[PDB]
């Protein structure tokens, strides 16, 4: 139908990146925190990934 | 027929006839006029009602004889 | 009669077709959201007066 | 009850003696959480999950054509996290038969 | 717009005010607290005590306590 | 197709009304800037126009004519094209079903973007398999783990748009000699006579062109109320 | 019929799976190449192969669907059809008719030999002493 | 259409924003009361949810109140009861006729 | 006109009889301060100003009544009470 | 916007957050249950006060149902996957989609609005008369709240039915559940109302039908006639998450497929035929009792063959997988569970063993197994499945073998002394015992006071 919601749409490009005055690029909030502390261990598993596939998953201690 | 049906005997209240647990007061919560009539009880209304006019309250209904109104379907 | 002149359709939901009589509709009835939690507070009240739940203390005093 | 696609035996014969079945590694590789920038902002961390996506990749063969991630149900297939418009154009469910017409093909 | 592709974007992509958290919690610890504060006060409504003692509608040794 | 409505009135005609006003311009437009309205009325006009003179129809070959009533000559690009408009279209509301893929011959899978979701069914009878469902993405060649069966992405792309019945037209059809108003009033002159209108689209595309309610009972015409 | 069936009864869409019988084979036919004879191996596949508009039945099948919803004149139906349209309309009028004709001279005849004879004329006189008029439909007794 | 740079460089030069700090299990028994008593848009949000929420139940408690008050003291037809038997004791009628009507 | 569907069986069309000015409507055109309705003639929008002034009115009186029947009239217990409830006249209570 | 979406993901959330908040108050009134049942006298509710034992009971059985598990596994999950498993993009019905979440929540606010005002009694889950009728106004709140929950189930019932029209795929087994336990409500509701608003008749409206002359029996027919039912509801779901679950982890078809969808059929058939077996001990007749025995074991019959089916499906899978994730564990967990639970459930199935087994602790083992351990752990196992679809992180739950040991061996400790504490004997919906039964019941509460506190290790 002419003129219908469109079955694909192309993404507009995204707004402008941000720096500060010295230049450095701004950061935003991201809650992926850098635990601390002395473990350090890495577990992996290899995990199904559709039927013909895995991927190897890590658990990382920090 | 139903504006001249005929009297009926009064009920002799039998084992499990006329039990109430509680007063009728579903149709006026916060009112509650005729607590202790039934919803259409007109009998025990309109002598209810009489109750509450001799009380300087005013209630609709009942006050005019069926021959002397129209729709009435008992006129001779 | 354009076909293209009629995306509103899809651009736009249906329960605001109307422009700006959808929209204060919505918006009056938005109004309305502290004077019924207002009423319905006092619903609450009344409830918890009748039943002699504020005399908790006073009962045993 | 299926029991696999039924083999003939010639086509079984190699056309060479060396031939052993291609060892080509299946496993995608090695994964965690999608780690983002602090300095990507909300658009650009879209971007960044659109690109981790699993069900976006494959295995290529040795003439060239890919065996993709593959899923028993459609739940699968839609990006990770779901979007809000997941599928636009309709996934097409391929039926086979053996039933053919002659305006197809041309002598 | 990128920003509207995924669903609860801003959470998705780990940008979300902590405070959306907070108050899901609190709405949870204050479901719970329907089940214990009307215990404490019908205990005390009925008894006068917002807890028992334990075994205390029993009969006690002398040197119960 | 199955899942479309009823036909609409518009999908046999458009009301006269529609017309636009400055036919002198209409007729001088390029296609590709003629919108959806004005070129409806630019083929019903001058293909009307070539119609409802029998005298000339013997003598104009079948290029001009198809030409005149705005119909496309076929060719195999724009063949191709318009047949994988209507597969997209019919494949929306209908299933997916045809012969078992191969490298020679893959499955086509008609996509407007650069991805589809696809599933592999197997092939015919104890040869079908449980459903298998994966993503068709441009510039693979898709290979089935279990049946091994081959499918490629059909893209309907063309220079930053997507291929549509008006895309088709604009990029093959190529505008003839300019639409000469005299034909309009030559033809209008034959059917339109004493109060007789016979030929009603060229009364009103005449009138436009002498600007706006002169010929008779046209000021009547456009007089309304509400 | 009333109600709505996308096989059959499909009135919202008109659509039908196969073409009118008044057209000939050559012109129009319904969609069916199951009897297609084997390819020649020397022909080569140019179309998808899939089952769509590119078969010619099919693409005929579609375009007749949509152009059939203007005709001049209406396609009258036989008789037939017609009777079974309003099936229910007429059965109930007749019920009707049956409730005033039949049921009404009988329920009021009934009703008269109860007054003089204190219970229906279809009823078993009782002897017990017990007054008023009794059961009605004696043989759910 | 719209033209936009690639990139901005914005006036000031803090970085407000970024990875969120390592915290404990017990972070949020300090860090969510902060928030509410620290931050302008919570307490605002706050404070604007408990006065008008109390704005409105005033005017509907007065008026149950009165309510409540007059149901206890009886029925309707109890409370004319009372001011007819006032009227009768008043004029010292044993019977008077009713509100609205004359003798 | 309305339809495509509906039309003359005999296309006539009347040679105008009268000398009546054009509406100017009738020969209007498509302008950028009109890109739309530049066929049709302005007309008053009465419902932006009666239907609010009739809503209130309604509204006024619906209230101003239920408010005097409950003010002028003696208790009752409905609005029909109040106004055919009262004992028979030379009934003392 | 929050409250105006119609997006059915997002409303699927929804769903499975507005279940965990609910979630903890019924947890709180199932804390408060074994805290009182550590040893004979009272320690947490004063005996003068043991009317609020009543309602705890009352409100953690009907929370828990139609709040918690029923909204979780009928509409959370199938809310968010069913349109995807559906070639479809979104649900049928987008506006009712919208009302029924919103129903839950004020039918929920209704509930525990009444705790707090109104004076707290109780009448048990099943609101048996004339107990429920001769109640306080408590009562009337709860019925209020039964059938506002009852709209929510109805509408998002016929909102299921419609994928039928729409489906552009194949019927998966998952989706063949939640179809037939739509078709189940649609035959259930209506009864379960028509009684229901007889219950209101006699509260409210002076109605007679639960006194002398008029049979209290006739609302158990009439209640457990939706009651069965409603437990064949709350599992289905259960059982069609199982079923992806295990092909899905293990890379193995579903072996059977149609005779997993013929059983899922035969199960509803059997369930809405079935519902006498709650009223052994009320004196049916000879004969009555007799069916209703007979085709209550018949309903193993399909329920075994969705069992073995699903053995198969983990039998022969990759060793070189991980098989340590949750939601693997949780699914293998169910079969294990399950199994327990159908089986005491035939135990109980024999009238005459259910004599001495009626309205006992062990008819509450019987049904913890299979929804306070089944249920959940499918609805759990579901969620993690969905871990990446759905999106949530900030909790430790995919790879933690800690919390699924525990949690396995608590629940166990909770519910295992139930079934012993049934023969020897002690009531269910009751407060004090004898002190001959304290040991078994002393077990049962250290088990529930260590299961909370492996809930808080998740986050
Ligand atoms: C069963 C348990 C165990 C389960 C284990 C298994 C779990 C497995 C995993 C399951 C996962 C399921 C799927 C998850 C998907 C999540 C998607 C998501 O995040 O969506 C984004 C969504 C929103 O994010 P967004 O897109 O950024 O939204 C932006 C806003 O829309 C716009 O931003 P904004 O800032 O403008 O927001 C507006 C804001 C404005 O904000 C403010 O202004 C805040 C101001 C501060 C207020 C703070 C509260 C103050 C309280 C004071 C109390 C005083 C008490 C005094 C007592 C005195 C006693 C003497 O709020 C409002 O204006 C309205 C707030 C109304 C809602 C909150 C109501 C609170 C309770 C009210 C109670 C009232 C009681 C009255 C009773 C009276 C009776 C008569 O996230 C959330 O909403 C939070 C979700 C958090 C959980 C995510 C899942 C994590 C995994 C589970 C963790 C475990 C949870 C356990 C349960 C909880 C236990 C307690
Ligand atoms: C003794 C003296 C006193 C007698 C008193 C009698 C009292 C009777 C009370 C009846 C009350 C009124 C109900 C009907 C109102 C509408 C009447 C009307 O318009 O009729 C003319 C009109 C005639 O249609 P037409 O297209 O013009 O037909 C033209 C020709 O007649 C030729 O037509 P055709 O043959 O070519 O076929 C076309 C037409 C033909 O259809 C009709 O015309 C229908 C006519 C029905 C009339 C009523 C007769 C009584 C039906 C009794 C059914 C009992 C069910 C089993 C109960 C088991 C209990 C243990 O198809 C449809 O219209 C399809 C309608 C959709 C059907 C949906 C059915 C869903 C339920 C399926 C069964 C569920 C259980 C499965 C169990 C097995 C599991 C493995 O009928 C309709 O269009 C009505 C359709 C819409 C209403 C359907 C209502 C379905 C209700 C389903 C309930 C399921 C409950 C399941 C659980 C139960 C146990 C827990
Ligand atoms: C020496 C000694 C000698 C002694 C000699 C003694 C002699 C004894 C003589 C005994 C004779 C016995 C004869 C037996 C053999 C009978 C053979 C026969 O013909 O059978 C078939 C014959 C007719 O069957 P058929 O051939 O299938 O009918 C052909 C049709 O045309 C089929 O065509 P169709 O299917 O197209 O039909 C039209 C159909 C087409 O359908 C459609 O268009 C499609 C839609 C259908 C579904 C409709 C759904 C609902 C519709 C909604 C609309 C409702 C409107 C009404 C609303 C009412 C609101 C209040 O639509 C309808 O029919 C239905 C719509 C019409 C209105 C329905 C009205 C409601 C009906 C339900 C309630 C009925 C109870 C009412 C009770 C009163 C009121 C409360 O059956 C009977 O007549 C029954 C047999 C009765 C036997 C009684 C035996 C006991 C009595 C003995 C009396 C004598 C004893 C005297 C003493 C003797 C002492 C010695
Ligand atoms: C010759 C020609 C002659 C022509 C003559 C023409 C005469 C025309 C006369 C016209 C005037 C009529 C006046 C009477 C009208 C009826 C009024 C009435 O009483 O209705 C209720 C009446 C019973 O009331 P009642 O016992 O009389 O009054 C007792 C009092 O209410 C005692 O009070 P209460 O305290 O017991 O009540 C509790 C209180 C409870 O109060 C509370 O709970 C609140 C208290 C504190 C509030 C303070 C504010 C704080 C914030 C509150 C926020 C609330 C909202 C929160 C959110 C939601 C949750 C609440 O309830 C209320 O306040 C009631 C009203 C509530 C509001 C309802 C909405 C009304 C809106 C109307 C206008 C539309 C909107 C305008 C917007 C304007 C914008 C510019 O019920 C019926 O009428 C039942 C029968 C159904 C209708 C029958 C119609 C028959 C028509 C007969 C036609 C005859 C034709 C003859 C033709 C002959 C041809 C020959
Ligand atoms: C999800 C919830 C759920 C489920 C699935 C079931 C399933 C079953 N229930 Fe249950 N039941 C409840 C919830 C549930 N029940 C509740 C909540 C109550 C109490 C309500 C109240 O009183 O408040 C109850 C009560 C209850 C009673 C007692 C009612 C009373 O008198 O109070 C009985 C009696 O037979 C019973 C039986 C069964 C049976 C036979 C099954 C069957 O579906 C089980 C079949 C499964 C198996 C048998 C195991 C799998 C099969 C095999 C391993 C192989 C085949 C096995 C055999 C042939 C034995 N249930
Ligand atoms: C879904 C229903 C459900 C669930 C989960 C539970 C869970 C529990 N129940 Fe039960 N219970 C009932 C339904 C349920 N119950 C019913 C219907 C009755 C009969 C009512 C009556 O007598 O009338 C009953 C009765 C009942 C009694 C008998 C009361 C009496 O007769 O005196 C007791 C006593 O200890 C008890 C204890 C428990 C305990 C200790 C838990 C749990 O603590 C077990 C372990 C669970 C946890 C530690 C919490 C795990 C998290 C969740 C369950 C929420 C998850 C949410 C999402 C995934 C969204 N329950
Ligand atoms: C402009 C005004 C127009 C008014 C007229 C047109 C509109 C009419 C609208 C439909 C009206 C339908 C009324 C239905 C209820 C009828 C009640 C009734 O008759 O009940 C009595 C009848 C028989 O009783 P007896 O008097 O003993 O019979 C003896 C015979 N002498 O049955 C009963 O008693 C049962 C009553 C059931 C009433 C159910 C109606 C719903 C009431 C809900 C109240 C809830 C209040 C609590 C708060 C929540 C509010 C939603
Ligand atoms: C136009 C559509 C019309 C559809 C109408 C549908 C009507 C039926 C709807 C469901 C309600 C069923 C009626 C309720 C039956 C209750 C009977 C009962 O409780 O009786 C038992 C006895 O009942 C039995 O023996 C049990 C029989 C089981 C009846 C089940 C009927 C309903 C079954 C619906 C199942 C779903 C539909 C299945 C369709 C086919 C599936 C292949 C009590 O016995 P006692 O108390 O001992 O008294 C005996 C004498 N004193
Ligand atoms: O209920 O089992
Ligand atoms: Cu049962
Ligand atoms: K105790
Ligand atoms: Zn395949």
């Amino acid at each position: 139908r002419i003129g219908g919601p469109p079955v694909f749409m192309q993404f507009p490009p995204p707004p402008p990146k941000e720096y500060l005055a010295d230049g450095t690029p701004k950061t935003y909030p991201l809650h992926q925190p850098v635990f601390d502390h002395g473990y350090t261990w890495e577990h992996w598993y290899m995990t199904n990934a559709g039927v013909f596939h895995t991927v190897y998953y890590g658990e990382f201690a920090k | 027929h139903q504006g001249t049906k005929p009297p009926r005997p009064v009920s002799l209240e039998s084992r499990f006839m006329n039990q109430r647990r509680y007063d009728f007061t579903w149709m006026h919560p916060q009112d509650k006029f005729c607590s202790e009539c039934r919803p259409v009880e007109l009998e025990c209304k309109k002598m209810c009602f009489d109750r509450y006019r001799s009380m300087d309250y005013r209630m609709y209904g009942f006050q005019r004889p069926r021959i002397q109104t129209y729709y009435s379907f008992s006129t001779c | 009669i354009d076909p293209t002149k009629n995306q509103w359709r899809w651009c736009v939901d249906p329960a605001w077709y109307g422009g700006m009589r959808d929209k204060a509709n919505m918006d009056m009835y938005r109004l309305m959201v502290y004077p019924f939690f207002g009423y319905a507070l006092l619903y609450l009240h009344s409830r918890f007066k009748q039943n002699d739940k504020y005399n908790v203390f006073a009962k045993w005093r | 009850i299926y029991e696999g696609q039924t083999v003939q035996e010639s086509e079984l014969i190699p056309q060479e003696d060396d031939w052993v079945i291609e060892e080509t590694n299946f496993c995608l590789g090695r994964n965690c959480y999608v780690r983002f920038r602090e300095e990507d902002d909300l658009a650009r961390r879209a971007l960044h999950q659109m690109d981790s996506q699993l069900n976006k990749m494959h295995t290529r063969l040795r003439d060239g054509t890919v065996i993709p991630y593959m899923s028993f149900h459609p739940d699968e297939m839609v990006d990770r996290p779901a979007p809000i418009h997941t599928f636009s154009e309709k996934p097409l469910l391929k039926w086979t038969w053996d039933e053919t017409y002659e305006e197809a093909y041309d002598d | 717009n990128l920003e509207d592709h995924f669903d609860l974007a801003e959470y998705m992509m780990k940008m979300h005010n902590p405070m959306s958290e907070y108050l899901y919690w609190i709405a949870g610890f204050v479901s719970g607290l329907h089940g214990i504060l009307p215990l404490l006060h019908s205990n005390y409504y009925f008894s006068g005590m917002f807890l028992p003692r334990d075994n205390d509608n029993t009969q006690l040794c002398d040197d119960s306590w | 197709y199955r899942h479309w409505h009823r036909m609409s009135e518009d999908d046999w005609a458009l009301p006269l009304d529609s017309m636009p006003e400055d036919v002198k311009t209409l007729m001088a437009t390029p296609q590709t800037e003629r919108g959806f309205v004005e070129d409806y009325w630019y083929n019903r006009i001058r293909g009307e126009a070539t119609l409802l003179d029998p005298e000339a129809l013997p003598s104009k070959s079948y290029i001009a004519l198809a030409r005149d009533m705005g119909l496309q000559i076929v060719d195999e690009p724009s063949s191709h094209m318009m047949g994988l408009i209507e597969l997209y279209e019919y494949l929306r509301g209908a299933s997916f079903v045809g012969p078992f893929g191969t490298i020679e011959n893959p499955v086509l899978v008609p996509a407007v973007g650069q991805e589809r979701v696809v599933a592999c069914t197997g092939g015919v009878g104890d040869e079908e398999h449980f459903t298998l469902w994966f993503r068709c993405r441009e510039g693979f060649m898709y290979r089935c783990g279990e049946c091994d069966q081959i499918f490629m992405l059909v893209r309907l792309y063309y220079e930053d748009r997507y291929w549509t019945q008006t895309l088709v037209r604009d990029t093959f059809m190529s505008d003839g000699d300019m639409f000469d108003l005299k034909t309009l009033e030559r033809v209008h002159k034959m059917w339109n006579k004493d109060e007789m209108v016979r030929w009603e689209v060229g009364y009103w595309a005449q009138d436009y062109v002498l600007g706006k309610g002169v010929l008779p009972g046209m000021v009547e015409e456009h007089t309304r109320v509400n | 019929k009333h109600f709505f069936t996308d096989g059959a009864n499909d009135y919202v869409t008109g659509w039908e799976n196969t073409p009118p019988l008044k057209f000939p084979a050559s012109v129009m036919k319904p969609c069916d190449y199951s009897m297609t004879k084997p390819i020649p191996k020397h022909w080569k596949l140019r179309g998808s192969g899939i089952h769509g508009p590119e078969n010619t039945d099919l693409m005929k099948l579609v375009l007749w669907n949509r152009l059939k919803q203007k005709r001049p004149q209406r396609e009258v139906p036989n008789i037939n059809y017609l009777k079974d349209s309003i099936r229910l309309e007429l059965s109930v009028n007749w019920w009707l008719m049956s409730c005033i004709f039949l049921w009404g001279p009988w329920l009021h005849w009934g009703q008269e030999y109860q007054k003089v004879h204190e219970q229906p004329p279809w009823a078993m006189k009782r002897i017990d002493g017990l007054r008023g008029e009794g059961y009605f439909t004696w043989f759910l007794e | 259409g719209r033209e936009l740079p690639e990139y901005v460089v914005l006036p000031h030069n803090q970085q407000r924003y970024g990875r969120d700090k390592s915290y404990s299990y017990f972070t949020c028994l300090w860090h969510f009361p902060k928030m509410v008593f620290t931050e302008k848009w919570c307490y605002t949000n706050i404070m604007w949810f408990v006065f008008w929420t109390g704005f409105w139940f005033i005017p509907n408690y007065i008026w149950w109140e009165r309510r409540y008050a007059y149901q206890k003291a009886g029925f309707h037809w109890e409370h004319t009861n009372r001011k007819l038997q006032a009227r009768k004791e008043a004029l010292g009628m044993d019977k008077v006729p009713a509100s609205g009507m004359d003798w | 006109r309305g339809s495509v569907f509906q039309m003359p069986s005999t296309p006539v069309y009347p040679l105008t009889t009268t000398k009546k000015v054009a509406p100017p409507t009738a020969l209007a055109k498509r302008t950028p301060e009109q890109p739309f309705g530049w066929g049709s003639p302005v007309r008053e929008d009465r419902a932006w100003r009666v239907v609010p002034r009739n809503f209130i009115i309604l509204v006024i009186v619906y209230l101003s009544g239920w408010a005097a029947i409950k003010t002028m009239l003696p208790r009752g217990g409905s609005i029909l009470g109040q106004i055919y409830g009262g004992p028979p006249k030379g009934r003392l209570i | 916007f929050y409250i105006l979406v119609n997006n059915n993901k997002r409303i699927g959330i929804y769903y499975i957050k507005l279940s965990i908040i609910i979630g903890i108050l019924g947890i709180v009134l199932s804390y408060i249950i074994r805290v009182e049942l550590y040893n004979s006298g009272n320690r947490i509710i004063k005996y003068d006060n043991v009317n609020y034992y009543n309602m705890v009971i009352t409100l953690h059985g009907l929370l828990m149902i139609f709040y918690i598990i029923m909204p979780g596994l009928y509409g959370g999950i199938p809310l968010y996957i069913l349109p995807i498993l559906s070639v479809i993009t979104d649900i049928v019905l987008p506006r009712i989609n919208n009302i029924s979440i919103i129903i839950v929540l004020i039918s929920y606010i209704v509930v525990i609005n009444s705790i707090v005002i109104e004076y707290n009694i109780g009448t048990g889950w099943t609101l048996y008369p004339p107990l429920s009728i001769i109640g306080t106004v408590i009562v009337n709140m709860i019925l209020y709240g039964l059938i506002i929950i009852g709209i929510s189930s109805i509408i998002s019932a016929i909102n299921f039915m419609n994928i039928l029209i729409v489906i552009d795929g194949i019927i998966y087994v998952y989706i063949w559940s939640i179809i037939i336990t739509s078709v189940l409500l649609i035959i259930s509701l209506p009864i379960l109302n028509g009684i229901l608003l007889m219950i209101l008749s006699d509260i409210y409206f002076n109605s007679i039908y639960f006194i002398l002359n008029g049979d209290v029996v006739l609302y158990q027919h009439l209640f457990w006639y939706f009651g069965h039912p409603e437990v064949y509801i709350l599992i289905l779901p259960a059982f069609g998450i199982i079923s992806i679950i295990l092909s899905v982890l293990n890379n193995k078809i579903i072996f059977g497929m149609k005779s997993m969808i013929l059983a899922i059929i035969m199960i509803s058939i059997l369930g809405s035929i079935v519902w006498a077996h709650h009223i052994y001990t009320v004196g049916l007749e000879l004969d009555t009792k007799i069916y209703f025995n007979n085709l209550t074991l018949i309903i193993s019959i399909p329920t075994g063959n969705k069992i073995y089916n699903w053995i198969i499906l983990y039998i022969g899978s990759y060793n070189i997988l991980y098989n340590g994730y949750q939601s693997l564990i949780f699914s293998i967990m169910f079969i294990i569970i399950f199994i327990i639970g159908g089986i005491t459930g035939i135990i109980i199935s024999i009238d005459i063993i259910d004599i001495g087994l009626h309205d006992t602790y062990y008819i509450v083992s019987h049904f913890h197994y299979i929804l306070s351990i089944g249920a959940v752990i499918s609805l759990l196992a579901g969620i993690l499945l969905l871990k990446d679809i759905i999106g949530y992180y900030n909790v430790i739950i995919k790879i933690n073998k800690y919390f699924g040991l525990l949690l396995f061996i608590n629940i166990n400790i909770i519910f295992t002394p139930q079934f012993i504490i049934g023969f020897n004997v002690m009531p269910r919906r009751i407060l004090e015992y004898s002190d001959n039964i304290i040991v078994w019941n002393l077990i049962s509460s250290i088990g529930s006071i260590s299961t909370i506190l492996i809930l808080l290790s998740i986050f």
